[PDB]
RNA sequence: CCAGCCCUAGAACAGGGCACA
RNA sequence: GGGUUUACGACCUCGAUGUUGGAUCAGGACACCCAAAUGGUGCAACCGCUAUUAAAGGUUCGUUUGUUCAACGAUUAAAG
RNA sequence: CUAGCCCAAUACCGGACUAAUCUAUUGAAACAUAGAAGCAAUAAUGUUAAUAUGAGUAACAAGAAGCCUUUCUCCUCGCACACGCUUACAUCAGUAACUAAUAAUAUACUGAUAAUUAACAACCAAUAAACCAAAACAACACUAAAACGUUUAUUAAUUACAUUGUUAACCCAACACAGGAGUGCACCAAGGAAAGAUUAAAAGAAGUAAAAGGAACUCGGCAAACACAAACCCCGCCUGUUUACCAAAAACAUCACCUCUAGCAUUACUAGUAUUAGAGGCAAUGCCUGCCCAGUGACACCAGUUUAACGGCCGCGGUAUUCUGACCGUGCAAAGGUAGCAUAAUCACUUGUUCUCCAAAUAAGGACUUGUAUGAAUGGCCACACGAGGGUUUUACUGUCUCUUACUUCCAAUCAGUGAAAUUAACCUUCCCGUGAAGAGGCGGGAAUAAAAAAAUAAGACGAGAAGACCCUAUGGAGCU
RNA sequence: GUUUAAAAGAACCAACUCAUCUAUGUGGCAAAAUAGUGAGAAGACUUGUAGGUAGAGGUGAAAAGCCUAACGAGCCUGGU
RNA sequence: UAUAGAGAUAGUACCGUAAGGGAAAGAUGAAAGAAUAAAAUAAAAGUAAAAAAAAGCAAAGAUUACCCCUUCUACCUUUU
RNA sequence: ACCAAAGCUAGCUCAACAUACUAAAC
């Protein structure tokens, strides 16, 4: 007669078995962007140019102290590290990284992007089909800027680089029916990002995996979805008054 | 009594699935046109019934604080009102009470 | 069979129910507007209504004096009765009270509720159901015939 | 036609009334 | 010929078919107590005695007794 | 006839195969040959666990409004201690679910944190002597002879603060159970709420009222009543005790009266001593208790004595015209039933006969009385008082009844929440007649027959409940003599 | 409390103790209760605490009663 | 091999005043410091998906066709 | 589709040997 219900599932964890931990917890990769590159707002038309923008890369690439000093600590961290092949391996990341999220590879996916990568790209598509494919690339990858941030409390340093893409993409992300929901599979649209690699300089090992995806505030809109919203007002209790903003 | 034998599972379900022991449809739902809830032809809105009568608690509230004993009802009449409101020539003589809240859309100054 | 019975029975009892009843006006008469069950409301109305007409008897009726204070349990509302209540009701003749069906309460027991108000009291007015107006289609249509039938006269 | 409200109609469901006033 | 009494038999029930009288409600048979239609009488009349047909409807209230019965009181068209 | 694998079966008997396991050798998309067994479940009112039917049925709960804990309507088992339970107590927080037989939330669930502080209570001198003289307002007394104390002498470590019980809405009854519970205070100044919300069907429970009659009802005046009185018998003298849980009595005990058994000392009887103490009978009191020691007991160890010890107290025939038999003959006994009462609580006949009571009586009371089976301490006859004992009358009273009715509350029906029980082979579960393990829903011959709810009545399901308690059987028991 | 020269195994009637009769209840509030009505109520009276008598027995104002909800003889274990 | 094997997760909860009796209850993964957690059965009885339409031990012969037609007195045990 | 279902382990049983037989905590 006496008995009674189980697994009243619940989620609390404090402070005291928060740092009472016997070991540390390994991270691969940091939290976010330390040093963020602002891009001046006339990408858009320096981008029509060929000479003019290169030109102006490589200057940019080559003024700044921070970069260079950046550029020289991974050098000494780790050799054979050129920046002249370096815009063709994160285009080739880049490619791979898109193709595993297609087919769904989420092992060759963790090896590729890193962890702050994976779930921003992975969450809201895993009950989704994609179909990704490129087509062309009408200016090659250009490494603006380049940054390291060491911690003495472990000894770690961990080198971003931020590459500029002008890449031409056919992107069409289906439903979880089949039906289409973004974009058409054959509309080669261009889009401009700026993907800012990563890597630990201190593993033995260290592959070069994209941590973040920088885009310009004054980049056009995305394209307009096929679907129609519907926005809420405010749920008003009974004994409040709508106020009309103006 | 007791019963015979079991009653098998047929016979059970035409017991309880008989229409009488379903649950009929109601036909006199609308809707309210002020808030736009869901109420019935010959029933108040609960919506606009609730809101009068958080009104009518607070009003009764401040009135009872204004006489301190439980004993003390005015023998004259009651007039409420809110921020900005002066009483009129009609209305001096009875009771005052006054509400720091405007004066609600539905509250008609009469 | 219960042919001709116009009091329902309510409480433990007649005399229960004449105390229910009376609990119930000395609320009403208080507050100028309470809830209570449906059948209870329904039951009051009248003898609101009564009361109503034994405070316009008069202040020196010594028969609306005693049935005020039989009936009004608290003694502050007799004068309020004889003061407030009833001369304010001079002009009318039996509208006194307004009864109105609300939802079924919340509770588990999903009782039929009603509220009670008096006519002319200081309390935010209930959400009455008002009726179409005259600009409505059948309204308007039925506006026309009215018209045509003035003009025929 | 049957929401509701009354009933000398009724356990529930049914049934009779709701314009004179 | 019937299966109302007592008996006879021991066929169904002893992992239960609860046993007399009453209260309530009665269904049915007729081998009819009353009521209805007749025959015979040693049927004068009133009362009777038998027999035939008919079962839609009735067939009382009390004292004693646990009583079914039985005795008694008052009646009823009768108290089957 | 055409093909064959070429002739039914209960108890018992025989044979050939065979499911699933383990082992020894094969096999390795799960098998073969052998050897072993905890070797096969449609049935034991079978065991365990889970599920259905009954059944969303029986049953269960929170007074009202409100400014939200403030005022109204009602009923009154409250405070403390002892005993007992141990934190269920207090503050904060949460309740989707678990406890409250439902919610709201919370003294009854969950978690954290706190708490009951000694002056009240517990533990808290011995050794000898003086001590007969009750408590009951105790002045003074009665019988049943009655707890409760000081003083004197010898030793009693001697020096702040020791230890322990301090909450509660509580205990015993499987339960937050209409039950059982010691003591001192008061009857409210303290405790609480009969209704979850409607309607006002039947039936059921409780109450109130009722024309005329007033027991005509019934086994009975049971119950009820505006009555709450007077008498007559039976049985027990009376008060009292008894079958916890179907019998409270006429049963037991009882004062009184009778029998037996004992001449006596350190644990009963008894710290008593025949006017005493045990083992018993019968029942106050009044009149009495008649005969018998033949048998069986007990004293006497054989005679003999004992019945207020166990127990018994007679036939057959004729007689005073015609009915009885004062009387006689004969026989057996230990004596042959005395007084009294008597159709009784007394075998049957019996509803014996008669008088009173009623209009009517197998009722009650008074008489007659062989009761051939009454009867005298296993006691017989009357009497006062007494009895929730068993019967009978007289008024009074009334719904007991003629002959029921009206209205309230709990029930009831609907709505909302929670949610059992006996029972159940499976049912797609009609009626009549017949038949049949001898009373049919299931068979036969006929009639009837859209399907499902809800509310009622109990004729049947040889309805449920309890392996009939009556009867019999058992080479089954047990109590008593 | 009342009546009594009375604390009289007297009387009326409370607390209290029993359980006469009826009606509900009958898997119920309850493995014996509720309501009304009853009997005793200064005594052979009720009752608190603690101890004793233990089953071939105890105790018994004999009902073959009671001895931890089933007693013509408790319950548990073992024989089993 | 968790209704088995010791009663045993334990002589513990719980039931009795006591002696004494005496249980049931475990199942992921290398990692749950992999619960926007991943895969195999979705196979008992009981329900839902999906209440039922004259007639009858509920089936069989069948049939274009679920019933409608025709035929068969549930099973064990105990008994003549 | 719910209710549910399946693990292989905890451990037990019977013997042999055996120090020689009321474990640990006290
Ligand atoms: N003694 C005896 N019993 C028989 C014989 N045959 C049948 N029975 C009994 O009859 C019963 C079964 O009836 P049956 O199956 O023979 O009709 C069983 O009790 C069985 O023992 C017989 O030949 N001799
Ligand atoms: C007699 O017929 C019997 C009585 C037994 S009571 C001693 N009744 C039923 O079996
Ligand atoms: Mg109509
Ligand atoms: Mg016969
Ligand atoms: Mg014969
Ligand atoms: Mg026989
Ligand atoms: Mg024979
Ligand atoms: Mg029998
Ligand atoms: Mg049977
Ligand atoms: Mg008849
Ligand atoms: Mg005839
Ligand atoms: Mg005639
Ligand atoms: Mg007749
Ligand atoms: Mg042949
Ligand atoms: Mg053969
Ligand atoms: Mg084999
Ligand atoms: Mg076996
Ligand atoms: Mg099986
Ligand atoms: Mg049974
Ligand atoms: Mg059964
Ligand atoms: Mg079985
Ligand atoms: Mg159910
Ligand atoms: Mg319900
Ligand atoms: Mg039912
Ligand atoms: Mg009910
Ligand atoms: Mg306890
Ligand atoms: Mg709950
Ligand atoms: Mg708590
Ligand atoms: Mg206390
Ligand atoms: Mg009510
Ligand atoms: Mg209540
Ligand atoms: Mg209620
Ligand atoms: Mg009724
Ligand atoms: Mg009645
Ligand atoms: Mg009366
Ligand atoms: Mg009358
Ligand atoms: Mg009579
Ligand atoms: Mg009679
Ligand atoms: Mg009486
Ligand atoms: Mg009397
Ligand atoms: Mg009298
Ligand atoms: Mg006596
Ligand atoms: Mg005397
Ligand atoms: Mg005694
Ligand atoms: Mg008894
Ligand atoms: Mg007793
Ligand atoms: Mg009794
Ligand atoms: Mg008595
Ligand atoms: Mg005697
Ligand atoms: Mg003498
Ligand atoms: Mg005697
Ligand atoms: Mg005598
Ligand atoms: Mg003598
Ligand atoms: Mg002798
Ligand atoms: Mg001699
Ligand atoms: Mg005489
Ligand atoms: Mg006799
Ligand atoms: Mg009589
Ligand atoms: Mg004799
Ligand atoms: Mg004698
Ligand atoms: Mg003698
Ligand atoms: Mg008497
Ligand atoms: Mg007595
Ligand atoms: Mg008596
Ligand atoms: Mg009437
Ligand atoms: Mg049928
Ligand atoms: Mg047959
Ligand atoms: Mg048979
Ligand atoms: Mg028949
Ligand atoms: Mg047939
Ligand atoms: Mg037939
Ligand atoms: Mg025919
Ligand atoms: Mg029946
Ligand atoms: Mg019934
Ligand atoms: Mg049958
Ligand atoms: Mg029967
Ligand atoms: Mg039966
Ligand atoms: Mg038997
Ligand atoms: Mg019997
Ligand atoms: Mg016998
Ligand atoms: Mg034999
Ligand atoms: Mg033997
Ligand atoms: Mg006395
Ligand atoms: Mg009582
Ligand atoms: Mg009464
Ligand atoms: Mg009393
Ligand atoms: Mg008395
Ligand atoms: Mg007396
Ligand atoms: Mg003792
Ligand atoms: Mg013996
Ligand atoms: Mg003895
Ligand atoms: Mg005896
Ligand atoms: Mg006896
Ligand atoms: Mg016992
Ligand atoms: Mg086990
Ligand atoms: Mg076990
Ligand atoms: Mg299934
Ligand atoms: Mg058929
Ligand atoms: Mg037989
Ligand atoms: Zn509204």
């Amino acid at each position: 007669s006496e008995k009674e219900f189980v697994e009243h599932a619940r989620k609390a964890g404090l402070v005291i078995p928060h740092e009472r931990l016997e070991r540390p917890i390994h991270l691969a990769c940091t939290a976010g962007i330390f040093d963020a590159y602002v891009p001046p707002e006339g990408d858009a038309r320096i981008s029509s140019l060929s000479k003019e923008g290169l030109a102006q890369r490589a200057e940019r690439l080559k003024k700044n102290v921070a970069s260079q000093l950046s550029i020289r600590k991974i050098r000494e961290s780790d050799p054979n590290f050129k920046i002249k092949d370096f815009p063709e391996k994160a285009k080739d990341i880049f490619i791979e990284a898109h193709l595993c999220l297609n087919n769904s590879d989420h092992d060759r996916l963790h090896t590729l992007v890193t962890e702050n990568c994976f779930p921003d790209m992975v969450w809201d598509i895993r009950y989704k089909t994609v179909r990704w494919s490129f087509v062309e690339s009408l200016e090659p990858p250009q490494v603006v800027q380049v940054r390291c941030s060491s911690l003495m409390n472990q000894g770690n340093i961990y080198g971003q680089v931020t590459v500029r893409m002008h890449t031409r993409q056919t992107l069409a992300i289906y439903d979880r029916f089949g039906r289409l929901m973004y974009g058409q599979e054959d509309v080669p649209r261009d889009v401009l990002e700026y993907v800012v690699f990563e890597k630990h300089l201190v593993d033995p090992y260290g592959s070069w995996r994209m941590h973040g995806k920088i885009i310009p505030p004054w980049a056009p809109p995305k394209q307009p979805i096929l679907k129609t919203v519907m926005i809420p007002g405010p749920q008003l209790k009974p004994w409040e008054e709508f106020e009309e903003p103006q | 009594a007791a019963p015979k034998n079991r009653r098998s599972i047929e016979v059970n379900r035409c017991r309880r699935r008989n229409p009488q022991k379903l649950i009929k449809v109601k036909n006199n739902i609308d809707v309210c046109p002020e808030c736009g809830h869901l109420k019935q032809k010959h029933i108040l809105c609960g919506y606009c019934y609730e809101k009068v009568r958080k009104e009518t608690a607070e009003i009764r509230r401040q009135m009872g604080k204004q006489e301190g004993g439980p004993f003390r009802a005015p023998t004259t009449e009651t007039v409420v009102l809110y921020s900005g409101e002066t009483p009129s020539e009609q209305d001096q003589g009875k009771r005052i009470i006054e509400r720091e809240r405007k004066r609600p859309s539905w509250f008609t100054q009469n | 069979i219960s042919h001709g019975r116009v009091f329902r029975r309510l409480g433990l009892g007649p005399e229960s129910r004449i105390h229910l009843l009376q609990n119930l006006l000395t609320g009403l008469v208080r507050h100028e507007r309470i809830e209570a069950s449906w059948a209870r409301v329904d039951e009051l109305r009248g003898y609101a209504e009564k009361l109503i007409d034994y405070g316009k008897l008069g202040d020196t009726n010594e028969r609306a004096m005693r049935m005020a204070d039989f009936w009004l349990t608290e003694k502050d509302l007799i004068p309020k009765l004889f003061q407030v209540l009833a001369p304010r009701f001079q002009g009318q003749n039996g509208g006194y009270t307004r009864m109105l069906q609300i939802p079924n309460r919340n509770e588990q027991d999903r009782a039929k509720m009603a509220v009670i108000e008096y006519k002319g009291n200081c309390l935010p007015p209930l959400p009455l159901p008002r009726r179409d107006s005259n600009l409505t289609l059948l309204n308007q249509l039925l506006q026309g015939l009215r018209q045509d039938q003035e003009a025929s006269s």
